[PDB]
């Protein structure tokens, strides 16, 4: 039917990292270790005849400074119809390939160890380059026919230009999965223009994710491969891999390991990241949680933990570095 | 319409 | 009786414009072209015996890029007191000459191609030069009368000092109107303080509307005169003449034509507008758009078509413009 | 049980001053001179056996220009866990000595004549240098044991450095006190690290508040002692005294006076203060009110009433200032 | 009283 | 849970 819901999640945490770019540890208050804190509005309208509308603002919430740089709907902002014929939605939001990819993250994004393979490996000038979300974007979302399904998106570059590039921001990507009972499969393919140093290049990125419920546990995996290449020549590539496991401990408890590999060929190195997580459930609303990460970056590696509100800068090259995350997460 | 929470 | 209402508007469109200032075409995501994409709450608490108190908070909304800019509750945020007296309202909002006269736009002052008197043509230098809203306002609305009904409102301009003038800012004015079944009429004055190249300037404007609904076809103009005049002398004159016709098509659709022209005196040239627009609603909520511009600049005239979110900049001067928009507007 | 509010308060009003730091008067529309304006979401969870789980998001209201600087939740932004051990909250508040003392003052810590001890008499560089509110906060409020309660919390700096400092923004106090039917009393110690010309500087504050209702009249006070004392060496100390009294004037209506003097030892030089209300109440949600102020500056003091939204910088060295502030405040 | 949306 | 205003 139609309806209308005003919701939310304030998820703040102590947070404690033991070293930053300057090798000093950092601890704090800080925000988002087991979902990222939002606020949001959104509703369906019954058009009738299985038709429906609907609209979805969200913005990010900053407990611990009171969103201090303001209040924003930067999370997604989108109109909708939908039908049989499946769902057309406009605005700024998660684009399809991430949408649907993320969700193989036993920690949903989020958090000190989350898989970090959505990120701007080779420092691109476009707004969006971690391949997570996009502005002008126009979404595609098929109906499940016999757990086949699939997405697809493009996004206007509105002749935004940065040196030679003059189309940066495009996004043109979607993704094919089977989701069935335990078992989920999925691959997304996409592209993004952008710009490196003023000059035009194409963010190509593949992904390959899946995962299946034992009951017992959970078995979730990501492969991917993001590859910015500039048209003048040379490119940055970088392979991530990521295996985890998830058990519930009965009484409303969950136990997560996971575990992360980084293959950064344009710097020849490595980096090794292990996550354990408890989440304490005493509500389905209200969770109690706890992240312990490590990671270690081989040679010329400098990627950092992101204990967000605390500290998510790098580190020095080839430097390790263990972080906590204990906090609270409530949603409404 | 009523403006609902997250859940109910 | 006593309600809160939390309430809003999502439209978001595909815009299209032929050319920008460098002779470009340009495409993409764009908002507002039917409705003004909004987010507000408002209330109204009876006091007993007539007498109201309430609240109203309104801020626009970016759907294309999430409100990357922010939210605030610019568009209004006042709190007022009514009874048999009319009302009182204080905080920012429309003033009454624009609020009143917009009515007669058949675009509602939104999309492509509006009624663009209501601007700032002489470059001024004050916050809101283009006559349509005002901060530190204080306004008082008339109960209706036969038909008959007036509003006036004043702006403090708390010092705010540019070049020569020292009270940049301020509002002064209100107008006189007969609404009353199929007929419709108002006559607009208002004056602002400002400054033009850091010279005191008084904005003086002068609005003729009035529409008359024939059931069949609805018939609407607005004739207005902008005069920004120094006080050490040179004016910049402009004069405003717009007629549109709006016709229901049965099925809640409807259809609008609307033609304006621009008398630039300043610049001794002018620009002749021609709107076409189809709403197709497929819900008193939901409804589905689409909006044809032309525009023609003669000589020295460079105005442009508003494709918000796209392109609204001007165009090289004597140049003609196209534009398309095709969206949804959503309202909750 | 469980529970979601939006809530809020619109208060805006007229307000003049005199003379401003060029000794012109100052008049115009302002906000907040009974009620802080805000707008807020707040909820709480029952988790049965008495344990609670609750969030607060709360950001302030400028009616006056529509939150033309944005709009944030700078005033709590809280998610807390609470049961028969008290109650712990984490996120941007009030910090427990000003959230307690400042229920002291009878202007309610807004307006142009609240008590004015909690400020940045130093000038010091952290950002809530003012003693209120508190960024990266970690509280916990004891349950009320025969009237004695008490409230400590406990601020992360985070490593903000600036000059000589390494931990500005480390907040590190709490309050003792006794409530019970007429009587209150409290006592609250506190201090934070910050910098003053980029040199490590302790901001020391001891706080000391009564009241007492005599039903016909209530009488409040408050003691104070800010002393910011360098590392170096070199200290700027004031000493605020309050002693106000309030009385109902049956029909709903309430009549305030109250007198601060600000004893502020690094210039040798005293202000006094003396602010006179009326609130009239309508309804339990709407009140009219009115706000007269006097402030005299001694020697080189240059303190100044705050009409925010239209004047609340200083005055010149030794002037007399006088403020009116006539407004509604409407809660929701 | 309880928020209701821009209609019913 | 449907949102309540600040008093009821
Ligand atoms: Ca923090
Ligand atoms: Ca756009
Ligand atoms: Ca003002």
């Amino acid at each position: 039917q139609s309806s209308v819901t005003l919701f939310g999640i304030v998820d703040t945490n102590v947070a404690y990292v033991n070293k930053d770019a300057a090798g000093d540890s950092r601890y704090g208050l800080g925000t988002s270790g087991a979902s990222t804190s939002r606020l949001g509005l959104r509703g369906t309208e019954d058009l009738g005849g299985g038709l429906k509308a609907g609209f979805w603002l969200e913005g990010e919430i900053f407990g611990d400074d009171g969103n201090a740089s303001g209040f924003n709907f930067k999370r997604r902002s989108t109109v909708s119809l939908s039908g049989n014929f499946g769902e057309v939605r406009l605005g700024r939001d998660l684009v399809p390939t991430s949408q649907k990819l993320t969700s193989y993250d036993l920690f949903s994004a989020t958090g000190i160890g989350p898989f970090m393979g959505f990120r701007n490996w080779a420092a691109g000038q476009g707004a969006d380059d971690n391949g997570i979300r996009a502005n002008n974007l126009i979404s595609y979302y098929t109906p499940n026919f016999g757990g086949f399904n699939a997405g697809f998106g493009y996004a206007f570059d509105e002749k935004q230009t940065i040196g030679t590039a003059d189309s940066v921001g495009r996004y043109i990507g979607g993704y094919v999965a089977y989701d069935n009972g335990p078992l989920s499969a999925s691959l997304g393919l996409a592209q993004q223009k952008t710009a490196v140093g003023g000059l035009a290049t194409d963010r190509d990125e593949i992904t390959l994710g899946a995962s299946y419920n034992f009951g017992v546990a959970k078995l979730s995996g990501l492969l991917q491969q993001t590859k910015f290449k500039r048209d003048i020549g040379g490119d940055i590539k970088t392979n991530s891999y990521m295996l985890g496991a998830s058990a519930p401990v009965g009484g409303v408890g969950e136990v997560k390991l996971q575990y992360a590999l980084y293959d950064q060929k344009a710097i020849d190195s490595k980096a090794h990241q292990i996550t354990l997580g408890y989440v304490h459930n005493l509500s389905k609303r209200t969770a109690l949680y706890g992240n312990l990460a490590f990671l270690k970056n081989k040679d010329a590696s400098t990627l950092g933990l992101q204990a967000k509100g605390v500290y998510a800068g790098g580190v020095q090259a080839g430097e390790s570095q263990t972080g906590v995350q204990v906090g609270i997460r409530h949603a409404f | 319409d009523n403006w609902q929470n997250g859940t109910s």
